[PDB]
């Protein structure tokens, strides 16, 4: 779904983990499912890095 | 300890859910757990046994992951997983037998074997799975100081005891008074007697009493009360107090008059029941106080009046008794009972491998000697060993 990461290099790192044939199943399945949390009131955001 | 239960939970589920022909979506989340067991366990090495006749074995883990690409599981996928499960289930047997056999006196709640101390690192914490059993749930609630509870069917709360008490005696032993009792398992049978049948008592009534203290506090018990002690009803000969001589007891049995059963907690009366037989409850208690009395019958037919004269030769002795029995109760410490076999698994390991007597437990794991002096140092060891015996019972019956 619509998920985001924290800047431009942590998207370039996690894309190469998704591609190569060595990473395990619980890590490759995970980075298609990690989520930010916006929470418009209280002004607190969360982004993976 | 928490990761030893988590190894056995997903080896039990791996033999049950990974069957031939099943759909892959039924086992899609177990294989992610079972592959993540293997990644954590590879490269490590272990050593179990060494005490008694328990042999020394070395363990080494180098396995490969399972496939995650079929739609229905076939016989290649089952037979390549059974020869991985059968090595882990042999490892867990020898860790559980290594821990049920050891004990300490300073802090018995800590792990004692070499393998279970090594599994308590933060490297192995990712193997942790759900904790849904009764003993592993009470292991975690009690570790944070929250209130726990074990449910028993006929709990072995009374140590074995069979004795008497003479409130009136002479060396001829022909005019006696007192009580007799048997406390064994979860059953109390007390019986009071009087040879004169209250011929000289004030208002022809003789009062009896029997007080049984417990070792641990029971909660929400279901108790059956019946107005006869069937064990102290026949003629018998009994030795004296110091084993010198023997004395004879020939009973006839009246009904118990004015029965009062009280359920105490720190000397406070929680419950009471007055001439009420059958099934009763007891919400919170640690001391049972039985009270009952003998009354001479004021009207007697000629067949009865010959039995109880006024003079000294009393050939038929009066007897009044009760019978109490705990069906099920909830305690907070571990005990033994009549339904589950956790005490039998602990003693059978120690007897098989010829284990020497240690500093804590009685010789031969005698339950009468263990509930008699049930110290807090023995309670922490007994919970640590019944919990390991509960983990081993999932894999190996
Ligand atoms: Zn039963």
């Amino acid at each position: 779904d619509a998920g985001k990461v924290v800047d431009s290099e942590t998207a370039a790192i996690c894309d190469a983990i998704f591609q190569d044939e060595e990473t395990e199943g619980a890590v490759r399945r995970f980075i298609a499912e990690m989520r930010q949390r916006v929470q418009a009131d209280r002004n607190v955001v969360n982004y993976p890095s | 300890m928490d990761v030893l239960y988590s190894l056995s939970k997903t080896l039990k589920d791996a033999r049950d859910k990974i069957v031939e022909g099943t759909l892959y979506s039924n086992v899609s989340d177990l294989i992610q757990q079972f592959n993540q067991m293997i990644i954590t366990m590879n490269g490590n090495e272990f050593q179990t046994g060494g005490i008694g006749n328990l042999p020394i074995r070395n363990w080494n883990f180098n396995f490969g992951l399972l496939g995650t690409t079929l739609l229905n599981l076939d016989a290649n996928y089952v037979e390549t997983a059974r020869n991985t499960i059968d090595y882990f289930v042999d490892f867990v047997d020898n860790v559980c037998m290594d821990e049920m056999v050891r004990e300490s006196q300073r802090n018995g709640i800590a792990p004692q074997s070499d393998s279970l101390r090594k599994l308590s690192a933060i490297k192995f914490k990712r193997i942790n799975f759900d904790n849904s059993s009764e003993y592993i749930e009470n292991w975690n609630l009690q570790n944070r100081r929250q209130r726990t509870g074990f449910t028993f069917h006929k709990p072995n709360i009374f140590p074995y005891s069979a004795s008497f008490t003479l409130n009136r005696s002479q060396p001829a032993h022909d005019n006696l008074m007192g009580t007799m009792w048997l406390n064994a398992g979860s059953e109390i049978q007390v019986a009071g007697f009087d040879y004169s049948c209250a011929i000289n008592a004030p208002a022809n009534i003789q009062q009896f009493e029997h007080i049984v203290p417990l070792r641990r506090v029971l909660t929400t018990a279901t108790i059956t009360l019946l107005p006869d002690a069937e064990r102290f009803s026949f003629p018998r000969v009994i030795n004296s107090a110091d084993g010198a001589t023997t004395w004879f007891f020939n009973p006839v049995i009246l009904r118990p008059n004015n029965v009062e059963v009280e359920f105490l907690l720190n000397g406070q009366i929680i419950n009471t029941y007055q001439a009420r037989f059958g099934t009763i409850v007891a919400r919170n208690f640690d001391t049972i106080r039985l009270s009952f009395q003998l009354m001479r019958p004021p009207n007697m037919t000629p067949a009865v009046a010959v039995l109880f004269p006024n003079a000294q030769p009393f050939e038929h002795h009066a007897t009044v008794g009760l019978t109490l029995r705990i069906e099920s109760a909830v305690c907070e410490s571990v005990l033994a009972d009549a339904s589950e076999t956790l005490l039998a698994n602990v003693t059978s390991v120690r007897q098989e491998y010829a284990i020497p007597v240690g500093p804590v437990f009685p010789p031969g794991m005698n339950w009468t000697d263990l509930i008699t002096n049930y110290s807090p140092s023995r309670e922490d060891n007994l919970q640590r060993v019944f919990t390991v015996a509960s983990i081993r019972s999932m894999l190996i019956k």
